[PDB]
């Protein structure tokens, strides 16, 4: 496919998704499962005022990834910009 | 990272053979069946030694044995929990588990490939064991049987008995005797 | 005794005076009156061998 | 001239030999069942060695090969390229960059480029040294890649001085340099003719201008050329008259990783055999002795791969994939059977990769090796927070410390002041109870028209019902006033900009410290999805963002009939299927809400699917919310397993069964006063604040006025496909952005949109 053509298309798709997001519901459970399991994120970082989407993704892990995580020996780390500055910016104590 | 964690959790230094104590053979196999659920064929762990009653030994790749180790780490309980004021039935599993001192996954699917190759090699040197020559019963590791009452090669058996087949230790020590002599490795930490 | 540790205590009172009869009355948790959170078989099943290497211990099962 | 190498197939066993030669026991290189064997980035040297070494041979580069010295060697992976595999066939190309005569000797800088299947895979860098006294000033060159210079064209004389230089050459001379930011990406090619005097000096590169998206577009050229030069005028200019963008960013304190013990091999033959370095210096004592070396020196290349292995293991946790850059300085020589404590720290960041520095000393405590490595961060996913958690002064600390932050806020705060007459910084800094705009002088009146053009369109059965958002603002209004008993920071029209801003600012500080992984995936929750799109994909200017987001809030504050006291007929309830019953599933909450929907002919739909079996949110008719909240309370105190009654009874049977339960609770709420007050439940919590049933079908008419607003603010040219493809998880769809026929359909299915439908229908618009 032609690059300029891809843009033009990808553009209107992007604007469509944003326009109609207004009405359709927020599929966050499905979303978390995409990056938690399909992508196997080890560092999920929340960028917001407080840790709301974090404790969301934390409960989700205990509720569903209990076993997956164990066997596949994947250490997951859930960080909120709000409270976990040290861990995000790589600047610790002694 | 793994070695780090496995160490600060009082488990061993990850190796191909894990030993779980105070769990049913059924109980153990249960947790392994779960762990193995999430892994590909070539990364799976199995029971290698049924050394005794609630004493077993799982074996496979070190990393996937480490995974089993984690699924276990939540199912257990701190050793000094003092459940003495908890009614018996209601109490939590206390049990031991540690990696064993060995470089290789004995009695596992990881070694099956070397089976035919070893035998083909054993033939290319003088080695073979005719049942005519063995003077006293040599109890099969899996059967508990005699190795002499054997249609095929006794060599080939004990090869496949060490490399692929489990060791049902109590059933292979079926015999009755007054005295057992331990010539095998490791003083009082040994098989005797 | 009523605890696995308690039994082990008696075994020590036993070595104390090897020539003296000691009646280890192993009670269980299913007895009358005073109680115990302990099972009636587990402790005995577990301590038996050691209890049995002291000839002065007269092992007595009780309760139920 | 370019030196072409040879094609090279990587055998499974050439790998076994190499790994074992340098002592790299990484599992990525060992043949395991059901995995293809990977080759160590070290292996690049085995492939390119012949193409590279050839470069120091020509007659014009006359050197005594017996006094040759290796200074450095590094490997750089071109982005996107997967590591070398056992299958791969590899073409090698060795270009010799710089050959310069120095006081002490001749230096040759070679560059390898290992390509695979047409595409380039990685670059190898080696510099060698012929010691001695030379003067081939006739055959000596060197090309250096100048750092990028940034220049902030602020004044009118600034632009004058730049046009004064003959090398400053832009496409349209008419370009308005005033108030833009320029970057100069320069390469300077030089040839010596004398000790200090240059024979010729070329200096070329693109000149670029910052966009609002912070993207950079080519504006012109630097084109300098000079014979008998003495210095580079262009670089000097840019040095003094600009700033130098370096892509490395130190941490605050170096973070120690580990101190490891290494050893050089008993003999060197093993390394020589795998690598093709039959240099007798390393193997034959009489050659070593003839060259006056301490003995049969260990291959400097061995130490390179040996130390690298340590970095690989301990810094990348033995994930071969992660190290994408490594480089090595051969400080001093090492004999076989020497012990080597090499230490490793985490020193900084570059483009999302960990910058790692190491130093290897011997038994006599003399430094022998030193280099650095770039290593990928763990798989990262960014989630951007939606409304609800905004606090007064939020992220205002970061405004005080970070430059990135200030620029984001200030750009926005300015735009808000000059077009709507308020400061978003103020609102955030001290939550104001009330706020009046004053439509003062000529600028006051400019402002009020921007208020007067706020439209809320509503396509209803073909008809477009448009209304002024600001009813009252007209040609005679002297002011408007926003109100809130609590504080305007919690009125969505301000809340949304505040959130988007705090986040976009914070992310741009992270980006500045070089902490954002390239392949990170991102998603936002309702509102946060605009912040997410802005932060990771720069789909819009900082101003375009606060604009869109601000109108999105005004729109939501008019997309529903209000009372005198401005009350809502709707609201949102946050449910927890867990609390009703351990039995009560997701299909159970769906079922229940869909029945109370159809039954009462009111409006309830599940709006947020947040956490399976735990956190959901439903919106709609306040009455329907009061039914569901009570129907639920009942099923709990009643202990009604609907998964079990579905087996034992029929559809119509249990249907009616709760249709009855519904109808006894629905009577009770219809008979309640005008704007019913939703109250708490066993698994239901009312979301205090919300008044619009957004993320329901209710807001379907307010789509096409916003769908134009968005199109007027998200320009085609700022949507770079790769920034979104595979990384961006929307909210409508919950599946990673792909521009495929497949994807396009799912969107139509979830929405039904004209623009889409045609596209799906005639997908074969493939060819331009």
């Amino acid at each position: 496919m032609k690059p300029e053509v891809e843009q033009e298309l990808a553009h209107i798709l992007l604007t469509e998704l944003l326009a109609y997001q207004f009405a359709s519901p927020v599929r966050w459970i499905e979303t978390q499962d995409v990056f938690l399991k399909d992508f196997n994120t080890e560092r999920v970082v929340e960028i917001g005022p407080s840790p709301t989407l974090a404790g969301m993704a934390q409960r989700t892990l205990k509720n569903k990834y209990e076993s997956y995580d164990a066997a596949l020996s994947l250490h997951r780390e859930i960080l909120c910009y709000s409270k976990d500055a040290k861990e995000i910016y790589y600047t610790p104590d002694p | 990272s793994i070695l780090e964690d496995s160490l600060e959790n009082n488990e061993g230094v990850p190796s191909p053979m894990l030993s779980i104590s105070n769990l049913t053979q059924e109980q153990v196999q249960d947790y392994v069946n779960k762990t193995n659920s999430h892994l590909p064929a070539g990364k799976q762990v199995e029971i290698s030694l049924v050394n005794g009653a609630k004493n077993l030994v799982v074996s496979g790749p070190p990393q996937s044995l480490y995974g089993l180790n984690l699924t276990l780490r939540k199912a257990k309980a701190p050793s000094g929990l003092d459940q003495s004021r908890i009614p018996f039935s209601e109490r939590k599993l206390k049990f031991s588990n540690r990696f064993l001192p060995v470089a290789s996954p004995f009695h596992s699917h990881l070694l099956v490939p070397a089976s035919d190759l070893i035998n083909k090699d054993l033939v290319k040197n003088n080695v073979s064991f005719n049942a005519k020559d063995i003077q006293i019963p040599v109890y099969d590791t899996f059967d508990g049987s005699d190795l002499r009452v054997l249609s095929g090669s006794i060599s080939e058996r004990i090869v496949d008995c060490i490399i692929r087949l489990p060791v049902k230790w109590e059933t292979t020590t079926q015999f009755k005797a007054t005295h057992i002599l331990d010539f095998g490795p490791g003083g009082a930490s040994g098989l005797g | 005794p009523g605890s696995i540790d308690a039994i082990s205590q008696v075994i020590n009172i036993a070595k104390a005076h090897p020539n003296f009869p000691i009646a280890l009355q192993w009670t269980g948790g299913r007895g009358g009156g005073h109680h115990s959170f302990e099972d009636a078989h587990t402790p005995m099943l577990q301590m038996y061998s050691k209890i049995r290497r002291h000839p002065n211990i007269m092992l007595i099962f009780g309760s139920g | 001239d370019v030196i072409k190498g040879k094609d090279f197939e990587i055998t499974a066993k050439e790998v076994y030999d190499f790994t074992h030669a340098v002592g790299n026991n990484c599992e990525d290189f060992v043949s395991r069942p059901d995995r293809t064997m990977l080759a160590p980035m070290d292996f690049a040297i085995v492939v390119g060695w012949r193409a590279i070494i050839k470069a120091i041979f020509p007659n014009t580069v006359d050197g005594d090969l017996l006094k040759l010295v290796h200074l450095s060697n590094g490997y750089k992976m071109i982005p996107g390229a997967k590591p070398l595999q056992v299958g791969d066939v590899v073409s090698t190309t060795a270009v010799i960059e710089s050959v310069v005569n120095q006081p002490t000797g001749k230096i040759v800088d070679v560059v390898g480029t290992l390509s695979r299947n047409g595409k380039p895979v990685m670059e190898v860098t080696s510099s060698f040294f012929y010691r001695g006294n030379y003067t081939d000033f006739e055959n000596t060159f060197q090309k250096t890649v100048e750092p990028v210079y940034q220049m902030h064209i602020k004044t009118s004389k600034d632009i004058a001085v730049l046009r004064s230089k003959e090398w400053f050459q832009l496409d349209d001379e008419d370009f308005d340099l005033l108030n833009k930011t320029l970057t100069f990406e320069t390469e300077t090619e030089v040839t010596f003719k004398n000790a200090n005097i240059f024979s010729s000096v070329k200096c070329f590169g693109p000149i670029k201008v910052e966009l609002p998206t912070k993207e950079t577009v080519e504006i012109g050229i630097v084109d300098y050329e000079a014979g008998a030069s003495h210095g580079n005028p262009v670089v000097d200019f840019l040095k003094r008259n600009g700033s130098t963008l370096e892509q490395k960013v130190n941490l605050e304190n170096p973070i120690p990783i580990a101190v490891l013990d290494s050893y050089t091999p008993s003999t060197n033959e093993p390394y020589a055999r795998v690598s093709g370095d039959l240099n007798p210096i390393h193997v034959s004592r009489h050659f070593a002795s003839y060259a006056n070396l301490p003995g049969t020196i260990t291959h400097g290349m061995f130490s390179s791969a040996s130390v690298r292995a340590l970095i690989e293991n301990w810094a990348a946790d033995s994930v071969s994939s992660r190290v994408r850059g490594y480089t090595c300085q051969f400080v001093d020589m090492v004999l076989p059977n020497t012990a080597l404590k090499t230490s490793i720290q985490h020193v900084g960041m570059i483009n999302g990769r960990k910058l790692i520095k190491f130093e290897t000393r011997n038994e006599d405590d003399v430094v022998v090796l030193t280099g650095e490595a770039e290593i990928e961060q763990p798989v990262t996913t960014f989630v951007f927070t939606g409304q609800g958690s905004q606090e007064q002064g939020m992220g205002m600390d970061l405004y005080k410390t970070s430059k990135a932050a200030q620029d984001v806020w200030n750009r926005a705060d300015n735009h808000f002041k000059d077009t709507y007459g308020f400061s978003i910084l103020d609102i955030v800094i001290n939550n104001p109870v009330n706020l009046t705009i004053h439509f003062g002088g000529e600028k006051g009146k400019r402002i009020r028209e921007n208020y007067s053009a706020m439209i809320f369109e509503t396509i209803v059965d073909g008809k477009l019902k448009t209304e002024k958002i600001f009813k009252e603002i007209n040609e005679h209004s002297t002011s408007y006033t926003f109100r809130s008993e609590k504080g305007l920071l919690s009125a969505t029209q301000f809340t949304q900009p505040a959130l988007t801003l705090m986040e976009k600012a914070a992310f741009e500080d992270l980006k500045s410290k070089g902490l954002i992984p390239a392949d990170a995936t991102f998603a936002g929750h309702s509102l946060g999805e605009y912040a997410a799109l802005a932060s990771l994909a720069d789909v819009m200017s900082i101003e375009s963002l606060v604009e869109v987001v601000f109108y999105r809030g005004m729109t939501m504050q008019v997309a529903v009939p209000r009372d005198e006291l401005g009350r809502s007929n709707y609201g949102m309830i946050a449910i927890n299927p867990g609390r009703v019953a351990a039995s009560f599933s997701q299909e159970a909450l769906q079922y229940v809400v869909e029945r109370v929907g159809k039954r009462t002919g009111w409006l309830v739909e599940i709006v947020n699917y947040n956490v399976e079996n735990q956190q959901y949110v439903a919106a709609g008719d306040l009455r329907a919310l009061d039914t569901v909240t009570n129907v639920l309370n009942f099923i709990k105190l009643q202990k009604i397993d609907i998964i079990e009654l579905q087996k034992s009874l029929s559809l119509e049977e249990v249907e009616g069964h709760l249709f009855e339960i519904i109808d006894e609770a629905s009577k009770k709420s219809a008979v309640k006063p005008r704007p019913l007050k939703l109250e708490r439940g066993f698994a239901c919590i009312p979301l205090v604040g919300i008044s619009v049933p957004f993320h329901s079908t209710y807001l379907m008419n307010g789509v096409k006025p916003f769908k134009s607003f968005l199109k007027k603010n998200i320009i085609k040219e700022n949507v770079k496909v790769a920034r979104l493809a595979g990384k961006y998880i929307p909210n409508l769809t919950a599946k990673p952005f792909q521009v495929t026929k497949e994807y396009f359909q799912d969107v139509y299915d979830l929405t039904g949109s004209e623009p889409i439908k045609e596209i799906i229908d005639n997908w074969e618009k493939y060819e331009q």
